[PDB]
RNA sequence: AGUAUGAAAAUGAUUAUUUUAUAAGCAAUCAUGAAUAUAUUAUAUUAUAUUAAUGAUGUACCUUUUGUAUAAUGGGUCAGCAAGUAAUUAAUAUUAGUAAAACAAUAAGUUAUAAAUAAAUAGAAUAAUAUAUAUAUAUAAAAAAAUAUAUAUUU
RNA sequence: UAGCCUUUAUAAAUAAUAAUUAUUAUAUAAUAUAUUAUAUAAAGAAUGGUACAGCAAUUAAUAUAUAUUAGGGAACUAGUUUUUUAAUAAUAUUAAAUCUCGAAAUAUUUAAUUAUAUAUAAUAAAGAGUCAGAUUAUGUGCGAUAAGGUAAAUAAUCUAAAGGGAAACAGCCCAGAUUAAGAUAUAAAGUUCCUAAUAAAUAAUAAGUGAAAUAAAUAUUAAAAU
RNA sequence: AAUAUUUAAAAUCAAAUAUAUAUAUAUUUGUUAAUAGAUAAUAUACGGAUCUUAAUAAUAAGAAUUAUUUAAUUCCUUGGAAUAUUAUAUUUUAAAAUAUAAAUACUGAAUAUCUAAAUAUUAUUAUUAUAAUAAUAAUAAUAUGGUAAUAGAACAUUUAAUGAUAAUAUAUAUUAGUUAUUAAUUAAUAUAUGUAUUAAUUAAAUAGAGAA
RNA sequence: GAAAGAAUUAAAUUAAUAUAAUGGUAUAACUGUGCGAUAAUUGUAACACAAACGAGUGAAACAAGUACGUAAGUAUGGCAUAAUGAACAAAUAACACUGAUUGUAAAGGUUAUUGAUAACGAAUAAAAGUUACGCUAGGGAAGGGUAAUAUAGCGAAAGAGUAGAUAUUGUAAGCUAUGUUUGCCACCUUCGACUCAACAUUUCCUCUUGGUUGUAAAAGCUAAGAAGGGUUUGACUGUUCGUCAAUUAAAAUGUUACGUGAGUUGGGUUAAAUACGAUGUGAAUCAGUAUGGUUCCUAUCUGCUGAAGGAAA
């Protein structure tokens, strides 16, 4: 290994904060998507925008992917997530079966919340 | 109701399927704002690119000209010709 | 190796301005003091020009390579010279001329005007769009595959 | 030659790209134990056999004061018991590139709908170049779970991409330079000084451990929980 | 206290979210540290300086390491409210009371916006003179890194065809201006020439050299 | 209640399939049996799959004829996926198409068939070696990485040690370091001697110290600190190395382009000459042996050794 890819094995505090913020943003996006759908469905039934926003009973999304994203068991929120799953991917060939998320290529775009139950 | 979707991240490190989805959605460059009438189809497409994009719901959409007008900064002066 | 002329450059010496004897690397660019020069509107607290205070950024150029600051190629510098051109043809395209004809006008020819078929004495609505017709295979004649031909004016 | 690139055009043109709907079940309401609507749940039309999971059948491995089949010993007067040797059965437990009876996600992929049209496909007439590739990540073959190794699979970047970060850096993290301007949002990465930018909270460390390239079995000393 | 394990949130408990809801069900989260082991040849090598805080005593420092977090702290549902803080002003006796503010952490690209300029296309205009056009100028949008390659548009140079003009001119050179500038033009200065095969349009090329 | 039939359910594709392996097959594609021996037929084949082209694959339908079946229908070889070869040039037939003045002919064409190019998209009907006498065009189409090996260490301790695993020793298996050996990779196209050495410490000697029923003493053995100083001369060989001789306090191990050829040498390795043994029909060749035998360099910069001038004191 003569070429030096000087990437540290762990993240800095600032990196971790940015990661957390990114995770929070994707959860927010999902929430907005569900909310807009609900609003649209209220309008279809025949309420005003404000009335729809007020509504006690929020409509859950019927499409599959959205419904999965809503579930925390499948796609957890940043507040829900463990410290470890925020900053460590599962890597079967690593010692500890764990690897920094920053070592994943395009980790800033690519999402990866859920690790295996005991790894 | 309308999703105001914004292409927050670039499409440089992004695979070709996700690029194609972004193109279909209508977003060109980074930070290129697009309003979309809400429906299941557009919602699912947005979910598919959830990490590149910032979405927020709105009462009304805006045409490109309106958006431009909103953007324009205040010229702090009033011309008086003589 | 003509004759005039020659502030063309490389190159040498000298003078002037400016910087330089505690500072380290493509010697430039950008920031920015100072010094000097020029300026018949510097009215100035001015403008331009020249100059390695000081600060920041800055790994020659080409070639060949997956990849070159490379200790890979090539160049001492400047001046001059040094590389997709012609002929005879064929196919496309664009325009222009003429146009069911064109070129040529002495005739002759080339292309077009009919599609086929290895080739032969075969060759396009019997009452209309293919469901008709022509050709090649086949045949008594159709059907069948293929391509072509037809819905005031021929293309 | 095809693949990928370019130019000029053609339409009784959206055929392209992306997603949704499509299914199953439950509850409620309305009609005729069925149908429709609404809401919710379910990795949700069709195709599949990798991961995972599993030991079924196949191929392999282990154990039985268990049973049967024979054999070798052994005690009394050929019969009999025990300590057994293998095989077979029974029961329990295990694994495999060429085992999958269970089984994902990603994937392949169809209709209509919506969204992309200052956008795509297809076709027609013409021009190319290229066929030494590299690294990173993931899943493998070879190698020794060695190589800046080698061989291909998928994605990205470099190739041909300047800019910010990673001390310096082809391939990593961001992000694509038409020309400026420099007020505002920022990305990745940073905020004691060098060096543009910082203040806090709660724990732990005392080894300069560490502070952007994490060195192992094991040992000692603590600390919690039982 | 002693012996022996484990270093765990599966179970268990605690806390939080979602469905009927003072409870039940389902989901999500929470379970050690230090040292030794330790190791080669130009020179210490976190990039370097340097970084573990300390009362008296500061209008003042107290990780710049590791782990979990925040953008002053605490409740309620990004937002408001309360709480103290900090700074400031006022009033009263260096303190107290009242009130105003700050709470949007910041840096950061050739990213995006704004601000202007250019070209190209699409869609609207305006002005001036296939007028369903051309030129120029507006507005909105999209696009403009590029090797191999493809396509489009220009300029310099030399010759041929046509061709005014003139030493107050032309050409070449130097210096300083000008025009979004390989080019040309203005002025000054110099040297030549009684003068552009000149401007412009065509036709062509021994038509552009830091790379053999 | 009994007999017979029709059968259904469960299981099975582990047998069998002309043939490998895989998929399929009991609704059988497997097996038996009647007829038959035909469809192991003739012209057009769309449309798909696959696909650079050349080819390859499945195939509806139309037309002619055939075999089986009461009929429905089925058959254009085999349950499927291998069982193969272009043109050119010859050859054989059929076709009635051309017939170089006309007629015949020849010769060519169409249709069907024939043999191989296995380096198997086949260059020709037909082609092996050698060069250290070689030549031209190009390409690189010890250092670096690795650490299997090697060297060193650590953990655990079977076992030796008169008794006791751990004074000293330490099987096989375990965890590391090193980049000193032999390899592997292919980014990257000279051994020894002399001379002068610089550096490391994993210490051979000298200094300090722990352990040593195996430290009585003296010699040792083993371990910790320690790089200040020191660490060989000869015979043999080109040798480093090694064997020995004589010494020494000791004759340590490396790194430095296995330091040092613009500093020396040139014995080894190395081309031209020649011979020998072996190999080859031979030219010639060799992880062979032997004699002979070719590079040079005035120092520009860095650096170092000395010596001046200038200077800001
Ligand atoms: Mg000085
Ligand atoms: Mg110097
Ligand atoms: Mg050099
Ligand atoms: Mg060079
Ligand atoms: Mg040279
Ligand atoms: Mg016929
Ligand atoms: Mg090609
Ligand atoms: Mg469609
Ligand atoms: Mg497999
Ligand atoms: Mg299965
Ligand atoms: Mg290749
Ligand atoms: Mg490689
Ligand atoms: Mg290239
Ligand atoms: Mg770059
Ligand atoms: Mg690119
Ligand atoms: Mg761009
Ligand atoms: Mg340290
Ligand atoms: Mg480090
Ligand atoms: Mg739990
Ligand atoms: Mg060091
Ligand atoms: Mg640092
Ligand atoms: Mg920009
Ligand atoms: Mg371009
Ligand atoms: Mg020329
Ligand atoms: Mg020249
Ligand atoms: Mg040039
Ligand atoms: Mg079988
Ligand atoms: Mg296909
Ligand atoms: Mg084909
Ligand atoms: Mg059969
Ligand atoms: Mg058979
Ligand atoms: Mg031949
Ligand atoms: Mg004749
Ligand atoms: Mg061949
Ligand atoms: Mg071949
Ligand atoms: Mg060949
Ligand atoms: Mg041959
Ligand atoms: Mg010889
Ligand atoms: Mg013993
Ligand atoms: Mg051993
Ligand atoms: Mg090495
Ligand atoms: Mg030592
Ligand atoms: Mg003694
Ligand atoms: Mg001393
Ligand atoms: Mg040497
Ligand atoms: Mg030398
Ligand atoms: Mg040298
Ligand atoms: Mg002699």
């Amino acid at each position: 290994g003569g070429l030096l890819w000087k990437i540290p094995w762990r993240m800095s505090t600032h990196q971790k904060t940015r990661q957390r913020e990114r995770l929070r943003n994707v959860d927010q996006v999902i929430k907005q998507l569900t909310l807009g759908l609900h609003v649209q469905r209220c309008q279809d039934k025949g309420l005003t925008y404000q009335e729809a926003m007020e509504s006690k009973k929020k409509y859950k999304p019927r499409s599959k992917s959205l419904r999965l994203l809503n579930k925390p068991s499948v796609f957890p929120k940043e507040n829900q997530m463990s410290s470890k799953d925020k900053y460590w991917t599962f890597d079967k060939k690593a010692v500890g079966y764990r690897k920094g998320i920053h070592k994943v290529p395009k980790w800033t775009k690519i999402s990866i919340r859920k690790a295996p139950k005991f790894f | 109701v309308f999703y105001k979707v914004t292409l927050s991240r670039s499409l440089i490190g992004v695979p070709h399927t996700t690029k194609s989805i972004v193109k279909s959605l209508g977003l060109g460059k980074r930070g290129s704002i697009v309003y979309k009438k809400v429906n299941p189809a557009i919602a699912g497409s947005l979910a598919k690119v959830k990490e590149l994009v910032k979405v927020e719901v709105t009462e009304h959409e805006l045409t490109p000209s309106q958006q431009r007008e909103l953007r324009k900064s205040n010229p702090g002066f009033i011309v008086e010709k003589r």
